[PDB]
RNA sequence: GAAAUUCUUGGACCGGCGCAAGACGGACCAGAGCGAAAGCAUUUGCCAAGAAUGUUUUCAUUAAUCAAGAACGAAAGUCGGAGGUUCGAAGACGAUCAGAUACCGUCGUAGUUCCGACCAUAAACGAUGCCGACUGGCGAUGCGGCGGCGUUAUUCCCAUGACCCG
């Protein structure tokens, strides 16, 4: 017989400080009424935020995910949790009469998160090509996923979590594999399709705050 | 890279000098002749940590094979079992470099 | 084989007096003779070790659980059975587990359990086609066989 | 010079005990008296002194194993799932 | 029912979930987490005939009520997650979609981003029905 | 008598393929026997994109699409009137049907 | 088609976070490849085998087809062991029908999966035995090989990759 929506407070959620826009939106929590804590039932919340509403002029077919970790009061602070690829894009990129290449590898950064990274690469039809197939071999595939496993670890073993984001806001890896695999067989549609965090470290409090200035 | 272990020991049994056993290769470590010592993964725990002290005193590499000493018997071609292989003279093999 | 499950002699270094306490256990599957069995709460996780219920992860096959945080072993200790740890709960300090009957039960996450199934499995086969070979079975423990 | 043509070991019973009770048992009569290879030495293992209590005789090293074999069916997929949870916390 | 914001400065976002079967149609408006909900109404609550549980007019009679229950609480913009039945079963969103999206966009909201969240399996199990299949 | 040269399918040099279920029915058809349509489709047809593009926030937000790969059996593929039987002399023309309407 | 048996204020259905378990590997996948036939699609590794082409190497008819006698042989089915998600013969039930012990709908054992012993049957179909040549063309597609204008990257270019014409 009572409306329970006046028993709530709206909070805000922020981003780390290598992006542009800080605000994401508002998320209501119950008051701390007796035992249950409004910081507690809000802290474990995940925000699916597309990158073109986090930047000014970048692509829109990439998404990030941001959990919450700490309560400041009308302020949640967020950390990187993973990256997704839109079903618009991936299904608008897989088409017949071309060859699909996938890969996946695990890596631990210098402070430790156990990132799992996936990838994909499609072969490109040439300019004057009249042969319809444009298939690859199998030894040229295995000599391609050897390079993608060499590169994701090589770009990741020697830095922290703050700088691989700056190596994922552009397409700097897909550019690199496209130009270090153009020698064997010319591929055009290269992405890292999912980055997943496995095992987060100890909750040190102000490495985040360093990520908020 | 098991093929770079088994195919070399194929050549060593024809080419150069080998000594198999324990009492015979502790005489042959003590007398300053051995150059490479192989152990299988069921030499119990101890003589594993004793051969690594004679070879501590002679500066000789000790390699650990993957399987047991039945596989190591077959890999040496013979029909019995063997725990401790010691290679003195390779001859025409390149086992010492890997 | 008074009853049909194998035991184990485990000898501990007792840190109070100068003496060696002996014990007994129920042998899990694949125990050597000469095998350093550790025992405690900071104990690493392999077979023979015995460590509390609250720390092991989910879906781990255990045996000889204590229904109460200490009573020196009362569950799932027969020839070839195993309980499974289902979940946890950080507040109220409890932990669910499924028994070999099929039922489920809530146990406080402070008791102890060895890791691994009970050695001696597959006993219910080999039908006793003889009669007095069940007779030498129940000449042991007790007297109720000729129903 | 074979002389039994199917009954094998269980030919010691005879006309007794039925038929598929002398066929369900041939395997679980053969596979307890056999001499396995050890894990530390060679080929002297048939002395199951009792149920679940397999025993050597050159290495002199008793193993508390299965009740009719050396290994069971379940406890090998168990030892693999225990080594999996053991390296799944550390990596 | 409270609001801390200013109108034209920003747009307060929520998010909906447009479930669209061949016989029933959900609309479930939640928040950015999805964990916290706002309102939920089905097609089946409004029409007393189970053969048109999912008529297109039966989504309009509930979508107008959702945007009517939400304007009292202060939401201007929405994200959209569209969702079929999914799985090994069919994957075509039914007819209760393209007249319920227009039905609330016409009813005065600020439509944001549009995507698909249909649960496509990598490798299906076996669909219910025989090798000769449901014949009739 | 024998009516088609290949027996309605593409099994020329294998001896065996794997089965694939339909969508409307569940009839099991091997893959190279099936009739595979490929349906791309917008989420609005013609007249609601005017009323999306007006009530949107962004500047001419491009709408997405809905990429679905279908299958059909025979008697669904004919009872739903995708294919029609043809005369014997106009069976052989295997060019796809035209793309005007 | 239209409904009901069925679940549900001890909170079902939907939304989010997690977690177990056992199967199946789409979209990429084509009148393409391999294998004696049945048959074979997640990554990575090890063990040996085999076609075609290249060959101014080798031995010098050692070959062809095959009564008796042998190896393999999808599914289903049987006796054992583990493992039991989903489907699901038999079965019960709700409608439909003059009647349905049937198609339709909810639940569901035996089975479907794994290792070990068996059974040897299919529209096992290209409904066309195996070796041998011989007698018209026209475009294609796939491995190995032989040349060639030219673009493309490596840049520092013979040579290796990608197209193109034989
Ligand atoms: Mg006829
Ligand atoms: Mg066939
Ligand atoms: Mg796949
Ligand atoms: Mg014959
Ligand atoms: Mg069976
Ligand atoms: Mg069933
Ligand atoms: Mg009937
Ligand atoms: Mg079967
Ligand atoms: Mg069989
Ligand atoms: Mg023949
Ligand atoms: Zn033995
Ligand atoms: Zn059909």
């Amino acid at each position: 017989v009572v409306d329970p929506f006046s028993k709530k407070d709206w909070y805000d959620v922020k981003a780390p400080a290598m992006f542009n826009i800080r605000n994401i939106g508002k998320t209501l929590v119950t008051r701390t009424q007796g035992t249950k804590i409004a910081s507690d039932g809000l802290k474990g919340r995940v925000f699916e935020v597309s990158l073109a509403d986090l930047q000014n002029d970048e692509v829109a077919f990439r998404k990030f995910k941001l959990i919450t970790e700490d309560v400041q009061g009308k302020n949640c602070l967020t950390n990187f949790h993973g990256m997704d690829l839109t079903r618009d894009k991936m299904c608008s990129m897989v088409k017949k009469w071309q060859t699909m290449i996938e890969a996946h590898v695990d890596v631990k950064t210098t402070d430790g998160y156990l990132l799992r990274l996936f990838c994909v690469g499609f072969t490109k039809k040439r300019n004057n090509q009249i042969r319809k197939t444009s298939y690859a071999q199998h030894q040229q595939v295995r000599q391609i996923r050897k390079k993608m496993m060499e590169i994701m670890t090589r770009e990741v073993q020697t830095n922290d979590l703050k700088e691989v984001v700056n190596k994922l806001i552009p397409d700097s890896i897909g550019k690199d594999i496209e130009k270090a695999c153009q020698s064997i067989y010319p591929l055009h549609d290269v992405f890292v399709r999912k980055v997943k965090m496995l095992k987060k470290p100890k909750f040190e409090l102000g490495k985040l705050m360093e990520l908020h200035g | 890279s098991l093929e770079s272990i088994n195919s070399r020991l194929q050549l060593v049994m024809k080419s150069g000098k080998y000594v198999l056993g324990y009492k015979q290769s502790l005489k042959m470590i003590r007398q300053g002749k051995a150059k490479l010592v192989i152990l299988a993964n069921n030499c119990p725990a101890l003589r594993k940590s004793e051969i690594e002290y004679y070879a501590m005193l002679a500066k000789t590499g000790v390699h650990h094979y993957s399987g047991n000493n039945i596989e190591l018997g077959t890999a040496c071609g013979k029909y019995y079992r063997v725990c401790t292989l010691s290679i003195i003279d390779p001859g025409d093999s390149d086992i010492i470099r890997s | 084989p008074g009853r049909g499950a194998p035991l184990a002699k485990v000898v501990f270094r007792d840190p109070y007096r100068f003496k060696k306490r002996t014990e007994l256990f129920i042998a899990a599957e694949g125990i050597h003779t000469g095998q350093f069995v550790y025992c405690g709460k900071k104990a690493q996780l392999n077979i023979g070790n015995v460590l509390p219920v609250g720390t092991m992860p989910e879906g781990t096959i255990v045996c000889c659980l204590e229904e109460k945080p200490g009573d020196r072993g009362k569950l799932a200790r027969a020839s070839g059975n195993y309980a499974t740890v289902i979940s946890h709960n950080p507040e109220t300090k409890k932990t669910r587990v499924k028994l070999p009957s099929g039922s489920k039960k809530v146990i406080s996450s402070a008791n102890r359990a060895v890791v691994g199934v009970v050695a001696g499995g597959g006993r219910i086969d080999k039908p006793i086609l003889k009669a007095g070979r069940a007779y030498h079975k129940y000449k042991a423990k007790r007297n109720c066989w000729p129903r | 010079a074979k002389r039994t043509k199917k009954v094998g070991i269980v030919g010691k019973y005879g006309t007794r005990y039925g038929a598929s009770l002398r066929k369900m048992v041939k395997k679980i009569e053969i596979s307890q008296h056999a001499k396995y290879t050890c894990s530390f030495c060679g080929k002297t293992k048939m002395k199951r002194r009792a149920v679940g209590i397999w025993h050597c005789g050159s290495c002199m090293k008793t193993v508390a194993g299965g009740a009719w074999t050396y290994n069971t069916t379940s406890a090998v997929t168990v030892k693999s799932a225990i080594r999996r949870l053991k390296e799944l916390k550390d990596q | 029912s409270l609001g801390p914001q200013v109108a034209e400065g920003e747009n307060v976002f929520g998010v909906c979930h447009i479930f669209a079967s061949f016989n029933d149609t959900f609309v479930h408006v939640t928040d950015l987490s999805g964990k916290e909900t706002i309102c939920r109404v089905t097609g089946g609550m409004k029409v007393k005939a189970d053969r048109d549980e999912s008529s297109p007019y039966a989504a309009m009679l509930a979508a107008q009520d959702v945007a009517q229950r939400c304007k009292e609480l202060g939401i201007t913009a929405l994200h959209i997650k569209l969702r079929a039945t999914g799985g090994n079963r069919t994957k075509t969103p039914g007819p209760g979609a393209q007249s319920a999206l227009r039905a609330l966009a016409r009813s005065g909201m600020k439509i944001g981003r549009i995507e698909d969240v249909t649960p496509i399996p990598s490798d299906s199990t076996r669909r219910k029905g025989g090798r000769r299949g449901r014949r009739l | 008598t024998k009516k088609r040269r290949n027996n309605g399918r593409a099994k020329k040099g294998r001896g065996h393929v794997q089965p694939i279920r339909c969508t409307n029915c569940a009839r099991c058809v091997p893959k190279d026997k099936a009739i595979k349509k490929f349906v791309i489709r917008n989420i609005v047809e013609a007249a609601a994109v005017r009323d999306i593009s007006e009530a949107s926030v962004f500047d001419a937000y491009v709408l997405p699409k809905l990429y679905v790969k279908l299958h059909y059996c025979v008697s669904c593929a004919i009872h739903s009137k995708v294919v029609r039987n043809r005369s014997r002399e106009a069976r052989k023309d295997r060019t796809p049907p035209p793309r005007f309407r």
